[PDB]
């Protein structure tokens, strides 16, 4: 039954080399295209290029000409992608895909068997603990009900970082926010938590920011703003 | 052969 | 010339037949053979139909295809929880009068799971202690919304904020309907500056818009 094993995740700096592969079974390696598919988180996929191991021809996207090389082991019947200057802008899932089908005697033309794929990150931002702000209760004595209060967890690197509130013993109504990733490399999330109006002028409320990678603790308090 | 590949009917790349 | 549309999202309940489409050109869908496939979270893309409307062995016959013109189009009847998730089309291209292969941007197919639910926003100004760092960040929270895409828009008084926006792709929370966050950066000047500041989300046609000012 064919397969294609694809090589485990990659965790690499901005300027870093890369070579990922693609190892096949079930099949005559050297008779068939292997192609080469990119996702960028929260984008669609995208083709790379077609490499045919028989003979080492090779046709590229033009937006991937000049940019990766593929490759072939045909002692070991692994296809290969390789990057000598890894960007942020690599950062994506890659699929390696048989060009097959088999709908005629010869040829071939739909990718049809397809490596699970290899995530690929790429970061020139070192590691770095955030800047912790508290996110101030929106007034104070509003008729409306409950109040929104919280933490800006701001420029990190890398994930993750932990939140808690009042050291873990505040968990109703708390929402902590997946991070964002900025273009500088550094992530920003925020935290939030929906308390009694009334009680601001009573309870305390700190937030808890644990970011083991720099290993640092931060302990603020959220106060009504002046 | 499997390396030719068929674009549409009638119609193909490196093909032999 | 190698480009192949499709609508960036589509849904459905669970039994109704939707139909995903896809726009290209003389130079792809219009000759050459088209592709579909389906792809599902943590799972390679799986091909769905081939040389237009040929489906793949072990497919079921609940998935159709077809072609006319420039526009090709994936029929599902019979839609199920299952199916939720992104369908490309895809073909040859020879604009380069070579093999050149494209794919659709995608289309995500949600299966109406739960009842459609709005957002909640809430937006942070710029906390003191951050302006005393000479930075200044606005901070737009949105939760507890279904289907999961959201629109996000920020507002300088009444105009459009462009530059300086960073916004999530929404996430799904532990009751299954999703979340986002989005991000204004400005200096201390710029938000000093004008009248008010907005987040506007937009889910499903319905907008939800907090405003905040200095002081």
């Amino acid at each position: 039954e064919i397969q294609l094993e694809q090589s485990g995740a990659e965790v690499k700096k901005s300027g870093e080399s890369l070579k990922i592969s693609c190892q096949t079974s079930g099949y005559s390696f050297s008779d068939y295209w292997i192609g080469w598919v990119r996702q960028m988180p929260g984008k669609g996929l995208e083709w790379m290029g077609i490499f045919y191991p028989g003979d080492s021809d090779s046709r590229y996207s033009p937006s991937f000409e000049g940019q990766v090389t593929m490759s072939a082991d045909r002692s070991t019947n692994t296809a290969h992608l390789q990057w000598s200057s890894l960007k942020p802008s690599d950062t994506a899932l890659y699929y390696c895909a048989r060009l097959g089908g088999d709908y005629e005697d010869s040829g071939a033309d739909a990718f049809d068997f397809w490596g699970q794929g290899t995530l690929v990150t790429v970061s020139s931002a070192s590691t770095k603990g955030p800047s912790v702000f508290p996110l101030a209760p929106s007034s104070k004595s509003t008729s409306g009900g409950t109040a929104a209060l919280g933490c800006l967890v701001k420029d990190y690197f890398p994930e993750p970082v932990t939140v808690s509130w009042n050291s873990g013993a505040l968990t109703s109504g708390v929402h902590t926010f997946p991070a964002v990733l900025q273009s500088s490399g550094l992530y920003s999330l925020s935290s939030v938590v929906t308390v009694p109006s009334s009680s601001l002028g009573t309870q305390t409320y700190i937030c808890n920011v644990n970011h083991k990678p720099s290993n640092t603790k931060v302990d603020k308090k959220v106060e009504p703003k002046s | 052969t499997r390396k030719s590949i068929h674009l549409g009917p009638g119609r193909a790349f490196y093909a032999t | 010339q190698s480009v192949l549309t499709q609508p960036p999202s589509a849904s459905g309940t669970p039994g109704q037949r939707i139909s995903i489409s896809c726009s290209g050109t003389s130079s792809n869908v219009e000759n050459n053979y088209v592709y579909w496939y389906q792809h599902l979270p943590g799972t390679a893309p799986k091909l769905l139909i081939y040389r237009n409307d040929h489906r793949s062995s072990g497919i079921p016959d609940r998935f159709s295809a077809s072609k006319s013109g420039t526009s090709a189009s994936l029929a599902i009847s019979g839609l199920r929880p299952e199916d939720e998730g992104d369908y490309y089309c895809a073909a040859w291209d020879d604009s380069r009068g070579g093999p050149d292969w494209v794919f659709g941007g995608g289309t995500k197919l949600t299966v109406l799971a739960q009842p459609k639910a709005a957002p909640s926003v809430t937006l942070f100004p710029p906390s003191s202690e951050e302006l005393q760092a000479n930075k200044a960040t606005l901070v737009c929270l949105i939760s507890d919304f279904y289907p999961g895409a959201v629109t996000v828009a920020w507002k300088a008084d009444s105009s459009p904020v462009k530059a300086g926006v960073e916004t999530t792709t929404p996430s799904k929370q532990s009751n299954n309907k999703y979340a986002a966050s989005s991000y204004l950066s400005l200096t201390p000047e710029q938000w000093k500056s004008h009248k008010s500041y907005s987040c506007q989300v937009t889910h499903e046609g319905s907008t939800v818009e907090k405003t905040v000012a200095p002081t």
